[PDB]
């Protein structure tokens, strides 16, 4: 039977400041006890001054990445390139996880 | 009766279908486009009237190329000449997808035939408003056909079509008389450059430019390329000494 | 494209007229006279063959009168095979009511489901409406006994007396005449025999020139009889439309 | 879990049923009304699984109000079985089948006679003086043979109704927290204050 | 009067698509836009038209990815349709093969896309026509699309009523103007320039005024308002 | 019939949709003044006969809490149009947890505009109706949109759609100014109203609504109408 | 009025439409015939190559449907190479289908249904060819069977079809009333084809050289065209004959 | 299938298939509408030559959609019957999901919407019927009567006619209806109704239908001896001349 | 690409179905064809017209069966007839056969061919069928029957007649010769007799086409060891059996 999910380990972290926040990772990627990559990294910049990663199975992981990068690109094509506001990103990327509700991005997010 | 003309796919009293053949000075009133079949191989060439010099040269390609051995021009409508060679690209595709050979030149004629004829069975479309000489290398050697809006297609010795369609098929007719033996590729390519120069006497009010590809056996192992460079302005020369 | 050729059957006139549903109800006026009666104790349906001759078999022939089930029948007037289709997708959605609620459809529900589905082709579809004119005699615990018309524009009606095809304004008025409401089935049956005989365009009333039904209470249940040849001659001799 | 009880008399049909609702190991509901009035003279008590048994009930509900609002008409209580039947026919074989148990009690007004139907979640329908639908019936038939007559009135029928809700009480292992008593005879449908 | 002109799939007797015709003449109808480049840089300017004096100036350039963008001239709509169809084809070439779709590209897919319109039964061709900028690995780009299906490459042009005030004047000043290498605002004056040469009885305004720019370490981007207060 | 709904004019013009905008010449009266303090947007009801109950002449409606629309022509073709930008606004606000843009919301309204023809299923001919869509964001501020069938929608400062619009739009010009206030604006609003009215201008034949920033899009009971008409009459009376 | 533009009833009970077909079937001023032999069928086809720019090799009426069946067309060869496309696709399928190769007159028959839908439903225009299917059927023997724009098939003892049919239809006739026979009682099918060709000179009146002729020939398990230098060395042959 | 557009527009700005729809109604029975102080009347024209018509077993004019909710018609009635369909449907729909039966508005909305559907989709044409829809609001008591036409416009009325000789019905209507004094008991508005009827019927009773709607869901249509009472009662006070 | 959803059979204004008249028309211009019904079978001809005497006379079958007891003749347009049987010989297994077991009745067989052809004149971008139809048949409870169908998709149930252009004379022929006490070969005699005034040209078995529905033959069933099979009724006449009743005339 083939297992569509896979384990590419990572860990990232979000903390938020006064006037600032910051989100980090590890750039390690691995498949079981193997070292797939010393610097692959996994936290974006998607602009309108937002920073996403998702950390989990990294396929999973890129697609959504990619996803959202595509979501803030149609927002400004299709509101008069609006400044996505972080919960307006965060609603986005509900949407977009909960489209996949019974195909789920084996992933954890953080914006 | 009358009216047999105002939809496609009727025939009128006489046998006729007169939409096509409306298709058809459609594409006499496009620019001129000639095919030369030699020993081992095809030439295409065509005029691109410059309207003006705001045109970047060098761009604004006609000559198509389908899969990597079939070359293709047409004179007409250059969209449905475009849509043309989409759907050859298609068949080209499917065709080697389950036969692993690229399409055999007769192969892909009758799939562009097939089409265009089938465009000319209802009235719901519009029957194509191109002529369309094409061909290359295949396995049995060279192949050079034309196909008209009807569907009706035939292969070539040499083939013409658009406004300069006359004194080209005239010129064309010369080199079949001239050399029974065949003209080799670079020697198709130079008569193609004359030709066009020729023919553009009917169209002689705006400037032009001359655009060759070919698809020869030995000059490019049987796949088709733009005719450019050193090669091109050889071409060109002999034509304008032609003029001269 | 193909619109020019559409004849746009389900528009209106400038007069709110469906131009197909009068053309067809102009088409059904032509056809043979069929009447039904609703007596106290019975309904009784009697109609015409507009098509006759001395070569026709009449013990197998169906023209105008039909079974829906085992307590509805119609009489038709019109195109015969439409007529058909009809009358095979009424008896199909009685047989649905019975597999459903196991128990017979009451007359009406059948009626206004086959009017609904004459209404369906003259609103959508860009299909000609059906030809035929239907008068359905039934019975239920319901309502009794009961007599129905519906035409091609979906409409229907019920009726103690009705006429549909042939000199309908002529039977009618008749019918108005000699109409009683405490009559039997007997005396509806000479009343509807009467009223042919006077309207026809033949020269005489014959059996087999006639199509007859009863659907009467005789023996706790109610039977639908469609006569033969031999029992028309019968009641048209005895009647006194006839001799021998 | 859920207690469904049908009493056919002489002149009335009488349903019983529980009035708890549960889920998990707590009873959310200790009031629940397990019937649907589908027509002034029909009524449908029904038991299954969660959702499946209000969701069908309204449905078929729906479906009789619109037939009778069509034809000015009620259905008689054997014509709104058999559909009721033909539903869960038709269901059975679906990709997600309701999986309901349904009493059907009506009043035919021309027949003027007591009808009880019971339709199960395969479309499994019968007429009966007396129907039980899951684990009740293992007490409650028994009881009514011995105890039941055709010739008996409304309050004897209530009576018997409630020596069966006192064997269910007593030997059933669930508390279904009392029932909810209907009565359907030709003035309609009536329910039975305390019980 | 005139039996084949009824739709897009009636060849006259001289072989001629009046719909397709009818479609050209709502772009001349429409109002003027030019567009020009040089090897560097690539400029649209649009003067938008107004309803009345209390209108708005329409939008008359629209981006279809950060290297590539167009100007319009006629039916509105059709070119809001035209240019998502754009977006979407730079959207899949970006995300399927990590790929900038190159200019040419854009205008061969607009070509078919157009077409499939010209030949099919119900329906009609579009009525605009557009000017396509960008700047990708082959240099500066500037595109010329017609309802016809053609799309041409150029150093400029312009398109929508008398254009060919503006026309005239690129064929004057191409030798100027192509050569004008590293120096937007001198790329944007002459195409300012162009497009008063293209205009009657009128004067070019703040309001009315929209400028677009794409070239080398430029992405495409929109001056509106006073942003083009700089170019009178 | 002779043609087709997707069919040119010789001069470039969609037949149905200049058909279309005539049929929309010959509805209500719908006038809209966008200022800095809000938006105004009146309408003429037009009752038909006295029997008829002029407060279910609904020709203004709200789109969402922060944007109202006003309608003219063929009202019934706009219920489906009204539907499509509600269910658009709040699938706006499901999707970003925030208001839509009213230019946005007038784009996907327009969407529905050219949606016709014969197809991949369409409707048969352009709506016959034009629409005022007027709203508050914190982009742009305050706006005023005018939608027309042909898929083409304008922003105005003030803007006329019904039978005499034309003469209005005129006045507008003459009597809107960037210092406008939301006062003025309602004034002037049931001025040109009472000017292109076939009657005496009244609250039963008049409504009259607004979008503030502040308190969202309502619509004026009869009785505030009412007492803005009463000061326009104190208003106009006192000048020669 | 529209009567005469789509195959609907006319009201004289005629389809117009089928007609122009027919009339179509004659554009290309070429005539065939067609004949039996002992154990072969003949197929002869005018070749008229106008233009000197053409590629003789790749003028033909005449289609190898399968390895059995050949099909020559009159008309226009747009719809003549739909047709030929259309009866290889069918042979493929009936052999895949049912195990056996489809017979001359199977392959006629299912020509002629669609012939007859296109002259019923609208949508289609008719296809202006006439068929003539040859080939030496395993339970037949040699057959010749034609389908025409109208939905018609029927099988021939020999046929022709073109302007000049009626012509060589004749000349036919009174051969097949003098030999008696309904075939040509030869051997050989190179004295069939040099028969056909007597017989298509003596009807038309005009010679004709190895570039003027198509010759298709069928025998049992094959068929095959001949090539000019075949076609000459059969002319050759009639010239030597008296 | 069948696409085409039938429900067009003209170069003077008219549907003309619309138009012709209305056209039909014009033709149909009239029937008129009247809202009293605390019910709604609705009346209905016969047609005539009915001397063999059963009006037992007859389709009437006045359908009742719910228990408290009802629509009459003028125009084609097959039309009629399939819009009543679907409004049931919608109305039983609407308890289903909302557990609260249908407002007058809302029907009314729902059906004029069917209608402007019809206008607007290629391959069908509009109905050639005009509706009056009356009743009661669950739990209240206000009266509402709503007209919708064939375009898909819906409104509410005091009072309206439609069909044959509706603007002699309309205009007398106007000329008789005080909106600061409605018909107070229900006896003066069935009387109202049977006055604006016969001002068109010229027949009697035996061409008058009558059904009126009162709070929580009460529906009765008169026999034909109580229109009779009503006509007797008006035609002696139509004698004193 | 079809686009024809629309009828192309309506009402004209008189009343009539116009493209249905003109079937009828192109029906009346065929040739002509009879049935005869007798006590113990009935009879189908028709005459073999062949534009080119090169033509093989064998493949020219207008008569052609379509279950083992019932055949069909027509009068006018081959091909629709030739699609027609096609369909009716499908149909009689789709819709019968494969659900009772036994070929269908004639009336049934009749009604359905019926109802195709009233879909040809109402189904969206179609023509009627050009042709009238006589089937004879036989089932054990209904006997022998010989229905004739309509381009309009009427069919009629005939003692015997005929359609085609000699259909009026050939009717009166019929109508002053037929009997109830009718016989299989008197039938055949008539048959015979009225169909040689109907043809101009050579009137032999190669030039007519012959079939009946007879009794049952044993020997065309193919064959033996299953005593209730019983063998087919419907018997195509070959041209020595044709030219054998021709001559004692
Ligand atoms: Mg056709």
């Amino acid at each position: 039977q083939f297992n569509p999910y896979g384990d590419n380990g990572g860990t990232i972290l979000g903390i938020a400041g006064e006037d600032f926040a910051v989100l980090a990772g590890d750039t390690r990627n691995i498949t079981d006890y193997s070292i797939n990559s010393r610097y692959e990294p996994k936290v974006f910049d998607c602009g309108d001054n937002i920073v996403m990663s998702a950390n989990g199975f990294a396929a999973d992981g890129d697609a959504l990445v990619k996803r959202f990068k595509n979501s803030v690109k149609w927002y400004h094509f299709d509101h008069n390139d609006k400044k996505l506001s972080i919960n307006s990103a965060a609603r986005n990327i509900q949407h977009l996880l909960y489209g996949k509700r019974f195909f789920p991005y084996y992933v954890h997010t953080i914006i | 009766g009358t009216g047999y003309d105002l939809s496609n796919s009727v025939f009128s009293p006489d046998g006729r279908n007169f939409q096509v053949e409306y298709a058809v000075k459609a594409v006499e009133n496009g620019t001129t486009s000639i095919g030369i079949k030699c020993n081992d191989g095809v030439v295409f060439a065509v005029e691109k009237l410059i309207t003006s010099k705001l045109l970047v040269p060098q761009k604004n390609v006609k000559i198509q190329v389908v899969d990597r051995h079939i070359g293709c021009v047409y004179s007409g409508l250059i969209p449905d000449g475009r849509h043309l060679v989409n759907r050859g690209r298609e068949e080209a595709a499917s065709f080697k997808k389950l036969y692993k050979t690229p399409i055999p030149i007769p192969a892909f004629a009758d799939r562009l035939g097939q089409y265009v004829q089938a465009h000319t069975l209802y009235n719901s479309v519009r029957p194509f408003g191109v002529s369309t000489i094409f061909g290359g290398v295949d396995k049995n050697g060279a192949h050079l056909y034309m196909l008209e809006p009807s569907g009706s297609y035939w292969g070539y010795k040499g083939a013409a079509t658009g406004k300069g369609r006359q004194s080209a098929k005239a010129e064309l007719e010369k080199l079949v008389d001239h050399h029974p033996e065949g003209l080799s590729a670079r020697e198709a390519v130079k008569q193609a450059a004359k030709i066009i120069y020729l023919a553009h006497e009917d169209n002689k009010e705006k400037d032009f430019e001359l655009e060759i590809s070919w698809c020869s056996l030995s000059e490019t192992n049987g796949l088709h390329k733009f005719v450019k460079g050193d090669l091109l302005q050889e071409a060109i020369d002999f034509a304008q000494k032609e003029i001269n | 494209g193909s619109r020019r050729y559409d004849s746009r059957t389900t528009i209106f006139s400038p007069e709110g007229r469906l131009y197909q549903v009068e053309y067809a109800l102009e088409s059904i006026s032509h056809a043979g006279t069929a009447i039904g009666i609703m007596a106290s104790d019975g309904i009784v349906l009697a109609a015409e063959r507009k098509v006759t001759s001395t070569l026709l078999e009449q013990d197998t022939s169906t023209e105008k009168l039909y079974k829906l089930n085992d307590k509805i029948a119609v009489a038709v007037a019109g195109l015969t095979a439409d007529a058909e289709i009809l009358i095979n997708t009424a008896r199909i959605h009685a047989q649905n009511y019975l597999k459903t609620y196991n128990e017979d459809i009451p007359v009406e529900i059948l009626v206004r489901r086959l009017s609904d589905i004459k209404q369906g082709y003259t609103q959508h579809g860009g299909l000609r409406p059906f030809g035929v004119s239907f008068i359905y005699a039934g019975y239920d615990d319901r309502y009794g006994y009961q007599l129905y018309t519906s035409n091609p524009s979906g409409n229907y009606t019920g009726w103690k007396a009705i006429s549909v095809g042939a000199n309908t304004s002529a039977a009618q008025t008749l019918l108005q005449m000699d109409y009683k409401d405490d009559m039997k089935v007997d005396d509806a049956i000479e009343l509807a025999l009467k009223t042919l005989s006077k309207t026809t365009d033949s020269s005489a009333l014959t059996y087999d020139r006639l199509e007859f039904a009863t659907i009467r209470k005789g023996d706790g249940e109610v039977y639908q009889k469609i006569f033969k040849p031999q029992e028309i001659k019968d009641i048209l001799v005895k009647t006194g439309i006839t001799k021998k | 879990m859920d207690i469904i009880l049908g009493i056919r008399v002489q002149d009335s049909v009488i349903l019983a049923s529980s009035k708890a609702v549960t889920r998990g190991i707590s009873v959310l509901k200790d009031s629940d009304d397990k019937t649907r009035q589908l027509s002034p003279h029909t009524l449908m008590s029904f038991a299954g699984e969660a959702g499946d048994t209000v969701q069908f009930a309204e449905y078929i509900q729906a479906n009789i109000q619109l037939y009778s609002i069509r034809e000015d008409y009620e259905l008689s209580p054997q014509a709104v079985s058999s559909f009721v039947r033909q539903e869960l026919a038709k269901s059975i074989r679906s990709r997600r089948p309701y999986q309901v148990n349904v009493l059907i009690g009506g009043y035919d007004k021309k027949k003027n006679k007591p009808e009880l139907y019971q339709i199960d979640y395969l479309g499994t329908k019968v007429e009966l003086p007396y129907g039980a639908h899951g684990y009740s019936g293992f007490y409650t038939f028994s009881l009514l043979d011995h105890h039941y007559r055709p010739d008996m009135t409304t309050e004897e029928g209530l009576d018997l109704l409630k020596l069966c809700v006192q064997e269910l009480e007593k030997r059933m292992p669930m508390d279904f927290k009392g029932v909810i008593v209907k009565i359907v005879d030709k003035d309609g449908i009536r329910q039975v204050d305390d019980f | 009067r005139n039996n084949y002109d009824g739709d897009t799939v009636t060849f006259s007797p001289t072989g001629r698509l009046f719909q397709v015709e009818y479609a050209l003449e709502a772009i001349k109808q429409g109002s003027v836009t030019v567009g020009l480049r040089s090897n560097t840089h690539a400029v649209l300017v649009a003067l938008k038209r107004n309803a009345d004096e209390l209108s708005s100036y329409q939008k008359k350039i629209i981006k279809c990815d950060e290297h590539m963008g167009l100007s319009l001239a006629g039916l509105a709509p059709d070119a809001r349709v035209l240019s998502n169809y754009l977006r979407q084809q730079c959207n899949y070439s970006s995300l399927v093969f990590n790929r900038k779709l190159a200019v040419e590209r854009a205008g061969h897919l607009l070509c078919d896309k157009a077409q499939k319109n010209t030949q099919s039964y119900g329906g009609r061709p579009y009525g605009v026509g557009l000017l396509i900028i960008g700047y990708d690995k082959s240099g500066a780009h500037l595109l010329e699309f017609q309802p016809s299906g053609n799309v041409t490459e150029l150093y400029g042009t312009a398109i929508g009523a008398r254009s060919q005030g503006a026309k005239t004047y690129l064929e004057r000043t191409l030798d100027t103007f192509i050569k004008i290498d590293g120096n937007p605002d001198e790329l944007i004056k002459a195409g300012v320039e162009a497009i008063s040469q293209s205009l009657r009885d009128e004067s070019l305004t703040v309001d009315n005024l929209s400028i677009a720019i794409v070239g080398k370490d430029t992405p495409f981007t929109i001056y509106d308002g006073e942003a083009v207060a700089k170019y009178i | 019939y002779d043609r087709g709904v997707s069919t040119f004019s010789p001069e470039g013009r969609l037949f149905q949709v200049e058909y279309s905008l005539e049929a929309i010449k010959l509805g209500s009266t719908a006038i809209g003044i966008a200022t800095k303090e809000g938006v105004v947007l009146g309408v003429e009801k037009r009752a038909t006969s006295p029997l008829l109950e002029s407060d279910s002449i609904e020709k203004i409606v709200e789109i969402d809490r922060h944007i109202g629309c006003a309608m003219s022509g063929l009202t019934a073709d706009a219920r489906s149009m009204i539907e499509h930008a509600r269910t658009a606004a709040v699938t706006h606000n499901l999707y970003y947890d925030e208001d839509i843009n009213v230019e946005s919301l007038t784009q996907s309204v327009c969407d529905l505009a050219l949606r016709f023809g014969e197809g991949e299923r369409l409707m048969s001919r352009p709506f016959g109706v034009a629409l005022l869509i007027a709203g508050h964001d914190a982009d742009d501020g305050y706006q005023l949109f005018h939608a027309e069938p042909s898929g083409t929608f304008y922003r105005y400062n003030a803007k006329a759609i019904g039978s005499g619009s034309e003469g209005a739009q005129a006045e507008l010009l003459n009597e809107w100014h960037s210092s406008l206030t939301l006062k003025e604006a309602e004034l002037l609003v049931l001025k040109i109203l009472k000017q292109v009215m076939e009657e005496k201008l009244d609250e039963n034949n008049a409504q009259l609504s607004c979008i503030t920033k502040q308190d969202g899009f309502k619509i004026y009971d009869n009785e505030k109408t009412a007492e803005l008409i009463k000061e326009l009459k104190e208003k106009e009376a006192a000048e020669s | 009025g529209y009567d005469r533009h789509i195959t609907i009833f006319s009201p004289e009970g005629r389809l117009y439409q089928v007609e122009y077909a027919f009339k179509a079937t004659n554009q290309t001023n070429i005539n065939s015939l067609a004949v039996r032999g002992k154990d072969c069928t003949v197929v002869i086809s005018q070749k008229k190559v106008p233009d000197k720019l053409l590629d003789p090799t790749t003028v033909s009426y005449i289609f190898c449907i399968s390895r059995t069946i050949g099909m020559v067309v009159n008309g226009p060869i747009p719809d003549a190479r739909n047709a030929a496309l259309r009866a290889k696709a069918e042979a493929a399928e009936f052999r895949y289908k049912y195990g056996y190769d489809m017979p001359c007159d199977v392959l006629a028959k299912r020509m002629a249904n669609l012939s007859q839908i296109y002259t019923q439903r609208a949508y289609m225009r008719p296809l202006g060819v006439i068929l003539t299917f040859v080939s030496v059927d395993e339970e037949l023997g040699p057959s010749i069977y034609k389908t025409d724009p109208a939905g018609y098939y029927v099988g021939y003892k020999a046929t022709a079809t073109g302007p000049k049919q009626q012509e060589i239809t004749t000349n036919l006739e009174n051969h097949f009333k003098k030999s008696k026979i309904d075939h040509i009682n030869e051997e050989s099918w190179e004295k069939v084809v040099e028969f056909a060709i007597t017989h298509m000179i003596d009807a038309l009146g005009t010679e004709f050289s190895k570039n003027d002729l198509e010759v298709g020939v069928a025998t049992k398990d094959k068929f095959f065209t001949l090539s000019a230098e075949n076609i000459e060395e059969r002319l050759v042959a009639i010239a030597e004959q008296d | 299938g069948y696409d085409r557009a039938l429900s067009i527009f003209s170069p003077d700005g008219h549907i003309f298939q619309v138009e012709y729809a209305l056209e039909a109604v014009k033709r149909g029975t009239c029937a008129v509408g009247v809202k009293g102080k605390n019910c709604v009347v609705l009346g209905c024209e016969r047609r005539s030559t009915l001397k063999l018509q059963d009006t037992r077993i007859t389709p009437s004019k006045v359908s009742k959609i719910d228990s408290h909710v009802v629509l009459s018609f003028s125009g084609l009635n097959a039309d009629s019957r399939i819009l009543i369909e679907k409004a049931r449907v919608e109305a039983q729909s609407h308890r289903l999901t909302l557990e609260d039966p249908v407002t007058v508005e809302y029907l009314t909305r729902y059906v004029a919407g069917v209608q402007q559907r019809y206008t607007q989709s290629g391959g069908v044409r509009p109905f050639g019927v005009s509706t009056l829809i009356a009743g009661f609001d669950p739990r209240d008591d206000e009266p509402k009567l709503y007209q919708t036409e064939p375009s898909g416009i819906y409104s509410s009325w005091s009072a309206q006619t439609i069909g044959r000789n509706s603007k002699t019905v309309r205009e007398f209507l106007e000329k008789n209806y005080d909106r600061k004094e409605p018909p107070a008991t229900v006896e003066e508005c069935v009387k109202l109704t049977v006055r604006s009827l016969l001002e068109v019927v010229q027949t009697g009773a035996k061409n008058i239908e009558i059904t009126v709607v009162k709070p929580d869901s009460d529906i009765v249509a008169l026999s034909s001896e109580e229109i009779n009472q009503y006509v007797t009662q008006i035609e002696q006070e139509k004698q004193e001349q | 690409t079809d686009r024809y959803s629309f009828s192309l059979t309506t009402f004209s204004p008189s009343g009539k179905l116009g493209q249905i008249d003109y079937a009828l028309t192109a029906v009346k211009q065929g040739v002509t064809s009879l049935g005869i019904k007798a006590t113990n079978g009935v009879v189908i001809a028709t005459e073999k017209k062949s534009s080119s005497p090169l033509a093989m006379s064998e493949t020219l079958s207008k008569v052609s069966l379509l279950t083992p007891d019932i055949g069909a003749v027509y009068s006018g347009m081959g091909p629709d007839y030739r699609v027609l049987v096609d369909k009716s010989r499908k149909v009689a297994h789709t819709s019968y056969k494969r659900i009772y077991g036994e070929y269908p009745p004639t009336k049934l067989l009749v009604s359905e061919v019926a109802k195709i052809m009233q879909e040809a004149t109402q189904s969206g971008g179609v023509r009627p069928f050009g042709v009238s139809l006589l089937i004879a048949g036989h089932d054990e409870f209904n006997g022998f029957s010989l229905y004739q169908v309509d381009p309009s998709g009427s069919y009629f149930p005939w003692k015997a007649t005929a359609i085609g252009k000699g259909s009026v004379a050939a009717k009166t022929f019929l109508e002053k010769r037929w009997n109830d006490e009718l016989e299989l070969e008197d039938a055949i005699h008539i048959a015979l007799l009225t169909l040689k005034e109907s043809v101009e040209g050579e009137f032999n078995g190669d030039t007519i086409e012959l079939a009946i529905i007879g009794d049952e033959n044993p020997d065309l069933l193919g064959y033996t060891g299953i005593p209730t099979d019983k063998g087919p009724r419907f018997r195509k006449l070959t041209s020595q059996e044709i030219n054998d009743r021709l001559e004692a005339l």
